[PDB]
């Protein structure tokens, strides 16, 4: 059984390429997106509805 | 002896150490940063315009790069393109198979993909030099279905088959030139970050999976969710992205800390996710139900933002303009709804 | 000088708006079915014969008058969750089984848990369903020779008789007639037991025979569209 | 993170009783459909039995009708299955298998090989 | 006079919810398109407009004229008598077109689905209209019928009769009959595979109930009426009972929208209101 073997090689594989990595804490990253959102806020017609004076679609 | 055992004892292993480093990296949470700043309100959006050109239902409704014009099939046999600023029909193209799951808009307004139970992929031309509009190019290289196309240049295109292998191709030769597998289930969507250098998948197997496109590896994979991944977004920023299932959760995955942040799920919905994608700013989520519904939640609050009725069938696709001026939505009741 | 801009883009609209109504008219005025069957039943031997003429193979005919074009999928995966969503439209769905296969291993059972999860879809329920029983004669082989028996397969098999509404063929031994019926009554059975008032199923006797069997289907979306209409009107 | 388990197992005599116990991790056990479905060396996968959202629907196949008893429990999110006076035929493989979408009663895990919510398995095996 | 003052509050109350419920309906057929894009609602919205038309323009006269006993500002009664029937047979017949498709759908589906286009119903509707307009306006605008409240020639009531409800009631209870036996047959073939799977007549009598109350309700409440139109022009019983006879046809009218709009996604679309 060549393919049982091969699969079960390339996920070990794929799991040991992706245990080899560094991360970051997830209040620096939810600090990036929030700034990152603050500095597109200005930027959302969605978010706040812009007057019709340069609304293309009303 | 048996060593495939021994194999499998220190891939777990390898998994409980891949746990046990992502709970390393969440000593905070998100709930707890994003109080003490103003909600987004309760805030009631209108349908602007609809659109009665189709037959059957829509499926893909892919949107336009220059915000003005956009694309949509369904499973009557043609491709409408469509002009939203003076709602008319731009044009009209007859496809060879009834049955289309996508398209993909290219981002210079020349080209446009196409495909479905067909197997094969096709590509029509736009700038017209005899009129007409004709196929350009096919592909065919895959067994499965077609679930999601998108386009990257001018000449090549990132597809996903059924066949759980998706592909690169190379329209200038006809040939294909990389090719992602690893998932066990048929890959459902995938969608292209904004660095233009790598893209995410998200498959039947309830994983979701980082590629790049120049080495053809496996970056990361994320498993989240329980149910299949029927939808998959990229956040405008690029260290995030958003998932909608079949199962009545939507999560919000990053790449940085290789884990999820928040989820979505509400108690009084049971059906499922459709189609979901972001905002301009990110700061809303609006998400596709099955119950002839759409959610649009505030990403940061993990509160219902509002709710918009409308299609009296489930709601196949929904799309975002690049500019954030508008959205569009397209369910299984012929109609397309272009909303502000 | 949005002359120019505008004229032309209002002609083209109504050029294609009147081609795309001529044919809408066309896609209105034809049928779509949908064939599928648990596999090895003999489906190149039926579309030999039923449409008697690259995932989906598609095959268009026509009969007084009415035209259907009888999809096929015998070139995708195995899994069929997500891409049969997509026939939902499709007003009938051929259900080709084998019947003889129980042993050679309890094909019978997978295609009644086939039956069972397509009748009990939330997008399908709305979809009747064509039900054929391929190779009665390798029945009537199998019982009068003795190479198989259905009580192992299915205990409950001892506790039924034929029925008498049935219409047994001159020249049948009561054997054939009743392992063929309580087939055509555990599928009628399995199929009934949920119920919308807005969809049913036909069971027919055919494909052991290599004779015509157009007019079957024609009939059967004839009255299902009858039945649907009566339906409608609240008349039914 | 779905993951599912089964204890169970062993090398009988015809005539006996074995008890499965099939675990849940990753999501919630108390909204979808089990099932237990077996495959015999040389021949492909056979549905068994399957378990409802409550327990209220019990199905079997025609080959164990009345012999082989199942139940699910919410409290330890475990099912158990029971092959009472095993037959010389049951020595295939089993996995307790799981519907991929909730609230709804399409339920088709047979396919070929290829599935994300299949268990390892056990190989059951009678005795001579 | 307590029986005076509230035979006014019956009328108008009838009035009032006639029209209502067809403004309601009306509104329901033009605010969206979905149910619009079928053919078969054509017949059914233009019912309910010749219904509002007889609702709005005719009855309300009537009903002021009798309350007093008079016929005040009394100049074009006359002319207004067209409008009093041009609407009313225009109505009957609607009623006898939409019977007729129903049996196009039924008997032949593929025929009537391949042959019958958007263009035939507005032709039907089209020939329907004047077919009561030119037997309506023409003969009592020049001379043709010879305070009032006046009697009918011999030469032309009784024909108009014939041709105004004979005919549609006739061709009507010919394809209720027909549709009856093929619901039998449909009912008898359906009964018996259920039958042979469980291994009735609470179905049977549904579709009979069902076809009594869409066509009993019509020959009930317009039958005294148009067979007293016979009667008085050689009469002998009063000059109230044909009142009333009149009142219960128009009456009929007016509650026929509440059996001919009741669809389930229908109903839906009168519930989002
Ligand atoms: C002036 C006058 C005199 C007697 C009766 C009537 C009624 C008018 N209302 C009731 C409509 C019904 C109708 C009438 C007369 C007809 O000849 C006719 O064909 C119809 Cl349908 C009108």
């Amino acid at each position: 059984n060549t393919a049982s073997i091969a699969q079960a090689r390339k996920l070990v594989e794929q799991l040991k390429m992706e245990a080899n990595i560094d991360r970051i804490k997830v209040s620096k990253a939810a600090a990036d997106l929030m700034a990152y959102c603050e500095a597109h806020a200005k930027e959302d017609p969605l978010l706040t509805p812009v007057p019709a004076s340069e609304n293309p679609f009303r | 002896g048996s060593e495939l055992d021994q194999l499998r004892q220190e891939a777990e292993q390898l998994k409980n150490q891949i746990r046990d480093a992502r709970k390393a990296c969440a000593d905070a949470t998100l709930s707890q940063i994003t109080n003490n700043i103003d909600p987004v309100g309760r805030i009631q959006m209108r349908t602007r315009r609809t659109l009665r050109g189709h037959l059957a239902k829509i499926y893909a409704m892919h949107w336009g790069t220059d915000s003005r014009l956009l694309v949509s099939a369904s499973q009557d046999g043609k491709l409408i393109i469509w002009d939203s600023y003076t709602t008319n029909k731009v044009h009209a193209i007859p496809l060879r198979s009834s049955w289309v799951m996508t398209c993909a808009y290219a981002p210079s307004g020349n080209y446009v993909a196409c495909g479905g139970l067909d197997n094969i992929c096709s590509i029509y031309n736009l700038k017209t030099r005899e009129g007409n509009v004709r196929v350009s190019r096919e592909l065919a290289g895959h067994t499965g279905y077609l679930s999601c196309c998108r386009f990257l240049d001018d000449n090549q295109i990132v597809t996903s088959s059924g066949d759980t292998t998706c592909a690169l191709w190379d329209i200038e030769t006809g040939q294909q030139t990389t090719t992602f597998t690893g998932h066990t289930g048929d890959v459902m969507s995938l969608s292209l970050a904004p660095d233009t250098r790598l893209f995410v998948s998200g498959a039947c197997d309830a994983s979701a999976k980082l590629w790049d496109v120049r080495e053809g590896m496996c970056r990361q994979t994320f498993t989240g969710h329980e149910s299949d991944i029927n939808a998959i977004c990229f956040f405008p920023n690029g260290n995030a992205f958003a998932t909608g299932s079949d199962d009545a959760t939507c999560r919000l995955f990053d790449l940085r800390a290789d884990q999820e942040l928040m989820t979505y799920s509400h108690d009084n919905i049971i059906c499922g996710i459709t189609s979901v994608s972001f905002s301009k700013s990110g700061r809303l989520l609006l998400a596709g139900y099955d119950d002839f519904n759409c959610n649009v939640w505030d990403a940061l609050k993990a509160d219902r933002a509002g709710v918009l009725a409308g299609h009296d069938n489930r709601v196949s696709c929904l799309g975002v303009t690049d500019d954030g001026m508008a959205v569009a939505t397209g369910s299984w009741d012929s109609f397309l709804k272009i909303w502000n | 000088d949005q002359r120019n801009e505008e004229k032309a883009q209002r002609e083209a609209n109504k050029k294609i708006e009147k081609q795309l109504q001529k044919d809408k008219q066309v896609y209105r005025a034809t049928h779509r079915l949908l064939l599928l069957g648990a596999g090895e039943s003999g489906k190149s031997t039926i579309v030999k014969q039923m449409r008697i003429l690259t995932g989906i193979f598609e095959t268009k005919f026509q009969v007084d008058k009415v035209n259907f074009h009888m999809f096929d999928v015998g070139a995708q995966r195995d899994e069929r969750r997500k891409w049969i969503q997509c026939f939902n439209d499709v007003t009938a769905i051929i259900f080709v089984v084998a019947s003889s296969s129980y042993n050679m291993t309890n094909r019978l059972q997978e295609a009644l848990n086939l039956f069972k999860s397509i009748w009990n879809n939330r997008w399908l329920r709305t979809i009747s369903v064509i039900l054929f029983l391929n190779k009665q004669d390798l029945l009537a082989e199998k019982v009068l020779a003795g190479k198989s028996k259905i009580e192992d397969y299915f205990p409950e098999f001892a506790r039924y008789t034929t029925p008498e509404d049935a219409t047994p063929e001159p020249g049948e031994d009561p054997r054939v007639t009743r392992a063929k019926y309580f087939i055509r009554d555990e599928f009628l059975r399995i199929s009934t037991a949920s119920g919308d008032g807005r969809h049913y199923c036909y069971p027919h006797f055919t494909c052991s025979v290599d004779t015509e069997n157009i007019r079957r289907v024609f009939n059967d979306c004839r009255d299902i569209i009858q039945r649907m209409h009566l339906r409608q009107y609240e008349l039914l | 993170q779905v993951q599912l388990q089964e204890s169970g197992g062993g090398l009988v005599q015809p005539g006996g009783s074995l008890r499965l116990s099939c675990a849940a991790s990753g999501f919630t056990f108390s909204n979808y459909k089990m099932n237990w479905v077996r495959q015999a060396p040389g021949k492909g996968l056979e549905w068994v039995s399957d378990i409802s959202q409550s327990g209220a629907s019990i199905s079997y196949t025609g080959s164990v009708k009345g012999r082989f008893t199942i139940s699910r429990d919410n409290a330890k999110n475990t099912l158990y299955l029971q092959m009472n006076s095993l037959k010389p035929e049951d020595t295939a493989v089993y996995y307790c298998a799981r519907c991929p979408a909730p609230f709804t009663r399409d339920c088709f895990d047979v396919t070929s090989t290829t599935y994300a919510y299949r268990g390892q398995g056990t190989q059951v095996t009678v005795s001579s | 006079f307590s029986v005076r003052i509230l035979t006014a509050c019956f009328l108008s109350l009838l009035i009032l919810s006639t029209l209502l419920g067809n403004t309601l309906v009306c509104a329901a057929v033009i605010r969206f398109r979905h149910l619009r894009s079928k053919v078969t609602n054509f017949f059914v919205i233009s019912l309910a407009v010749s219904d509002l038309l007889v609702a709005v323009l005719v009855m309300p006269w009537k009903a002021v004229a009798e309350i007093a006993g008079f016929w005040p500002f009394g100049s074009f009664c006359n002319i207004w008598v067209a409008f009093d029937i041009m609407c009313s047979t225009a109505s009957i017949l609607n009623l006898c077109v939409i019977s007729v498709d129903r049996y196009w759908a039924i008997s032949s589906p593929f025929r009537y689905e391949r042959k019958m286009t958007p263009k035939a119903a507005f032709i039907l509707i089209s020939v329907a209209w004047t077919l009561s307009v030119l037997i309506s306006f023409i003969p009592v605008q020049l001379s043709w019928h010879k305070n009032c409240d006046s009697s009918l020639s011999r030469t032309y009531a009784i024909s108009s009769s014939v041709i105004s409800f004979y005919i549609p009631v006739a061709i009507m209870i010919v394809t209720y009959t027909r549709i009856y036996r093929i619901a039998q047959k449909q009912i008898r073939r359906i009964a018996a595979l259920e039958r042979a799977a469980v291994h009735s007549f609470k179905r049977e009598t549904k579709v009979l109930k069902t076809l009594s109350v869409i066509m009993g309700v019509f020959v009930c409440c317009w039958l005294p009426f148009f067979i007293l139109n016979c009667i008085l022009p050689f009469c002998c019983i009063d000059s109230n009972t044909f009142d009333v006879f009149v009142w219960f046809g128009w009456a009929n009218s007016s509650l026929n929208p509440i059996i001919y709009a009741f669809n389930a996604d229908f109903r839906k679309a009168f519930s989002t209101l």
